[PDB]
RNA sequence: AAGUCUGGGCUAAGUGGUAAAGGAUGUGGCGCCGCGAAGACAGCCAGGAGGUUGGCUUAGAAGCAGCCAUCCUUUAAAGAG
């Protein structure tokens, strides 16, 4: 009851290993299209860190847990948190911004951001780049 | 083909258009020309040789020999 | 199929089905068991239609024990006559088995495999049967 | 409709049923119709 | 891997009632004391499938003793498969006559041939003190094509911990394997 | 999990009467009685009608869904109407609307015509389209059916009859 | 007058013919298609072998395009092994080996196709290719 | 002739009031393990992917004739199906 330990943890790591978190619900993109926009924000913010989608109900445990400012943006729907600081990304959220909004109808959209350690916001993390 | 006892052989394209290669026993062709007709619509044939013989099966065999 | 070899009478009488069996009851080879819920005179081909069966299921194959053998002679007098003028002939062999015999056992085989194994073979038989697995309880007899 | 003493699921898409007091197996497939009898 | 159990004296009540009661007869000896105790079936049973023949169960008599015994034999009814009885030996310091499992480690290359690994042997005798009992005994299996065999003769052993049968028991055996193709004939 | 204790959204503005063996729905499209086992209770509240059951007994369990549903589809119908479409297909076949009366033309060696049942309504959009629409769903639903039974689905042709969204499911013929 | 089409093909080498999977789904290019039995072996005329993989893509006015991969997994193992074919039976009878080092070139090789961009992960779905086949990694 | 007698329970077949192998989401009652608000089961919305037609085998068996083996990769996940 269950390797949903195993998963929060693993989720923890990767974010004890940071301060900055953002949020994108990864919908609709076919396996073509996802190893893509994946490889992408590889190759645009450091190690390997794109997105580690998990459980949004674990990513709440998480975020709550380590306190880390209560992520609550919108962690219903559809969430796949594009770790920037497990990374070394900026204005490299454009990395995101320009594979989405262009290849798709919505392609990998944000939700919620955390820079620093200070909540970023809405359309104002997703023009922290423009 | 299967179905009437042959071994198939392989299949090329012709006038675009199909061609399918086989061995089938000639005590299965009989009337052939008509199944053909109607599995195909009436727009397919074909045209058939003697290649050689070969031992019928033990459950033929034995019928025969009456 | 299953008969003795040689026997120190050919005939023998009847007998009676009274009881749960003398012995026989735990599993003593395999990891699967078959035993029987009730009392009959199995036959030789009964048996034999039962282990084929089980060696069709496995294709190759696995460990078939067979814990029964018919030793009893069964009887019978020729079609149309008359009571009197002596015992019947022997016409085949069977095996007494009351209930809680382990008849036949399995092993070698996935519990998947055992198991459909032995529910066909339960109906080549004249009887209820339950299948069974081995245990501490069948160990420590 | 298939009518016997045992009647049975047949492929993963058939349904086991108890229609007006006897049981049915009804499926996709209508070779597995089955009715008990 | 020291399992124990309640487990009550009782003196004239019949067997039959106990049974009834969701208890089972049994007994409790060794060559100082004989008493007969009866104990939960399904408290019983859920211990001894793990304990069996192999490990001790240490018995929660009423008045507050806890003695360390080995189950020593379980009375099966033959007709519906159930415990009737149960004979509890009141282990004490001296060595003891004994069955320790074998883990049968390896696979054999007579299975990975067709063949089928014949167990016959799933624990062996063994004289030993309470107080060494070796819960398992590894055998290697591997060098086994189908037609080999192993005796107890072979069989590593603990100290200790000897034997208690001929070594020139055969213990497991790899045997062919049933063949569809055998049959007709 | 559960139908019964799904409760049921009222539009503005149809309206809900219980009494003591039925509930009457009425709205812009009719009106309409729902007969109801009297173990049951139905509740009204605002904007919303609820169905409640006095214990778990199977029975009771059993009757409790029906009975949500039931109501549910006497809301429904009052308010949106209910309604099946029909596609006829094959080479020869098509419908014509005649009075209120459908003139079905499927290849037997006549017309056959379908009367209208009170509370069902028949249209022809097209001519191989078939509308059949009413305030009681199972009326509909008969209706639909009765018609769709003229001339079945073949098995061998895309040929007859069809529920608009029944598949064409065929079986090679020769 | 056909349609803009995303084709995609699986021909081995030498056999350019323009029959189907040639023909059907390559009418609608308005195909060269015997162009391809020359912009294809001139790639592998040195290679001889090797189905190389492709894409042929039409626009608006009737002219086609194709782009290609690279050799099979399963083919570039078989000959650095000495083998014409595989083992037919995988496990029991190996009838080829090669170093950890050598499944790092042939891994080399194959290094823009696939899902990882490693080495250490690469080389060792070469080497999982090779148990598929029963050739054993000399290591 | 004498209780439409009293308390508990089951049955819906007129079973009761004619039978077996065997078959079944009939109904009730026990028990054992399992998943579950770190969100299960059901519906429904995505994804379900590479190395790769896995090797062999027919002429073709490209996840799904059939013999083997059943690894590796990106992965939230995705079987050599
Ligand atoms: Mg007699
Ligand atoms: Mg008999
Ligand atoms: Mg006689
Ligand atoms: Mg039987
Ligand atoms: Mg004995
Ligand atoms: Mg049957
Ligand atoms: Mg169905
Ligand atoms: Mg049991
Ligand atoms: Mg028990
Ligand atoms: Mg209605
Ligand atoms: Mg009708
Ligand atoms: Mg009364
Ligand atoms: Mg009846
Ligand atoms: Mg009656
Ligand atoms: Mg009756
Ligand atoms: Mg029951
Ligand atoms: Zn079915």
């Amino acid at each position: 009851k269950r390797n949903v330990e195993l998963l929060a943890t693993l989720k923890e790591n990767l974010e004890r290993a940071q301060g900055s978190f953002f949020l994108v619900n990864y919908q609709g993109l076919p396996a073509k299209e996802t190893h893509a926009l994946r490889q992408a924000l590889k190759q645009n913010g450091a190690r390997l860190f794109v997105a580690k989608n998990t459980l949004i109900r674990l990513a709440l445990k998480e975020l709550g847990l380590p306190e880390l400012d209560g992520l609550q943006g919108p962690s219903a729907v559809v969430f796949y948190e594009d770790p920037v600081a497990a990374a070394k990304t900026l204005v490299q959220f454009a990395k995101s911004n320009p594979k989405g909004i262009p290849q798709v109808k919505s392609g990998l959209l944000q939700g919620q951001i955390l820079t620093a350690k200070d909540v970023e916001a809405l359309a104002e993390l997703p023009t922290m780049d423009e | 083909l299967n179905a009437r006892r042959g071994q198939i052989l392989g299949m090329e394209p012709r006038g675009n258009a199909q061609v399918i290669r086989a061995f089938v026993p000639l005590a299965e062709m009989f009337g052939y020309a008509t199944d053909l007709r109607s599995k195909t619509q009436g727009r397919g044939s074909f045209v058939m040789f003697f290649d050689h013989y070969q031992e019928v099966p033990k459950q033929v065999q034995e019928k025969l020999i009456k | 199929m299953l008969m003795p070899r040689r026997m120190k009478y050919r005939k023998q009488q009847r007998g009676r089905l009274k009881g749960a069996t003398k012995g026989g009851d735990y599993v003593a080879f395999g990891d699967y068991g078959l035993v029987a819920l009730e009392p009959a005179w199995i036959t030789a081909q009964q048996i034999e239609a039962a282990r084929v069966a089980m060696v069709r299921h496995f294709r190759r194959g696995g460990k078939i024990f067979i814990r029964i053998f018919p030793d009893k002679p069964y009887t019978k007098k020729p079609l149309e006559v008359r009571m009197g003028k002596g015992k019947g002939n022997v016409e085949g062999y069977v095996a007494v088995v009351k209930p809680g015999r382990v008849m036949f056992e399995v092993a070698g085989v996935t519990e998947e495999q055992a198991m459909e194994a032995l529910r066909i073979a339960g109906h080549k038989l004249p009887i209820k049967t339950k299948i069974v697995r081995r245990d501490a309880y069948d160990e420590a007899q | 409709m298939k009518v016997r003493a045992s009647v049975k699921r047949i492929c993963d898409k058939c349904k086991v049923i108890r229609r007006h007091g006897r049981v049915y197996v009804i499926c996709e497939n209508p070779k597995h119709k089955q009715r008990q009898g | 891997m020291e399992y124990r159990l309640k487990a009550y004296y009782r003196e004239g009540e019949k067997p039959s009632a106990l049974r009834r009661a969701g208890k089972l007869p049994g007994v409790m000896y060794n060559r100082h004391l004989n008493r007969k105790v009866y104990v939960d079936l399904v408290e019983f049973d859920k211990v001894f499938r793990q304990a069996s023949i192999h490990h001790v169960i240490v018995l929660e008599l009423p008045d507050g003793q806890s003695l360390p015994t080995l189950v020593r034999q379980v009375n099966l009814d033959k007709r519906r498969r159930r415990p009737e009885h149960v004979d509890f030996f009141v282990l004490s310091d001296e060595p003891v006559e004994m069955y320790v499992p074998l883990r049968f480690v390896g696979t054999p290359a007579g299975v990975r041939a067709g063949g089928v690994l014949q167990e016959i042997h799933r624990d062996i005798l063994v004289k030993v003190s309470p107080r060494n009992i070796p819960e398992f005994i590894e055998v290697d299996v591997s060098g086994l094509e189908i037609g080999d065999s192993l005796h107890a003769s072979d069989l590593k052993l603990p100290p200790g911990v000897e034997l208690a049968v001929s070594p020139e028991e055969t213990i497991a055996a790899v045997v062919p394997p049933e063949d569809v193709e055998k049959l007709a004939e | 999990s559960r139908i019964g204790r799904l409760p049921i959204p009222v539009p503005k503005g149809v309206s809900v009467e219980v009494a003591p063996g039925r509930v009457k729905v009425k709205g812009p499209k009719g009106e309409l009685e729902v007969p109801v086992s009297p173990e049951m209770r139905v509740v009204v509240e605002e904007g919303v009608v609820r169905v409640e059951r006095p214990s778990d007994e199977r029975r009771h369990k059993s009757l409790h869904g029906l009975t949500r549903t039931l109501i549910a589809n006497a809301v429904k119908g009052v308010s949106e109407g209910y309604s099946k479409e029909l596609l006829i297909k094959g080479i020869g076949y098509r419908a014509r609307l005649v009075g209120r009366a459908l003139e079905l033309t499927v290849g037997f060696s006549h017309p056959v015509v379908v009367e209208p049942p009170e509370g069902i309504t028949f249209e022809v959009p097209e001519p191989t389209r078939v509308r059949v629409s009413g305030i009681d769903k199972q009326k509909v639903g008969q209706v639909a059916a009765n018609i769709r039974a003229i001339r079945k689905p073949s098995a061998y042709h895309e040929k007859g009859i069809y529920y608009a969204g029944e598949p064409v499911r065929l079986k090679p013929g020769k | 007058k056909k349609v803009v089409a995303v084709v995609k093909l699986q021909l081995p080498a030498g056999k350019a013919t323009p029959a189907p999977p040639v023909g059907p789904a390559l009418g609608q290019h308005g195909a060269n298609i015997m162009e391809f039995v020359k912009a294809f072996n001139a790639a592998t005329a040195n290679m001889g072998d090797a189905i190389v993989p492709v894409e042929i893509t039409i626009y608006a006015d009737r002219s086609f395009t194709f782009v290609t991969k690279t050799p099979p997994a399963s083919y570039l193992i078989r000959k650095a092994a000495g083998l014409e074919k595989g083992a037919h039976k995988p496990g029991r009878e190996k009838v080829g080996r090669i170093t950890w080092e050598q499944v790092l070139e042939i891994a080399k090789q194959k290094m823009p196709d696939l899902n990882t961009t490693d080495l250490e992960a690469a080389a060792r779905m070469i080497a999982g290719s090779a148990r598929s086949m029963g050739v054993e990694v000399v290591g």
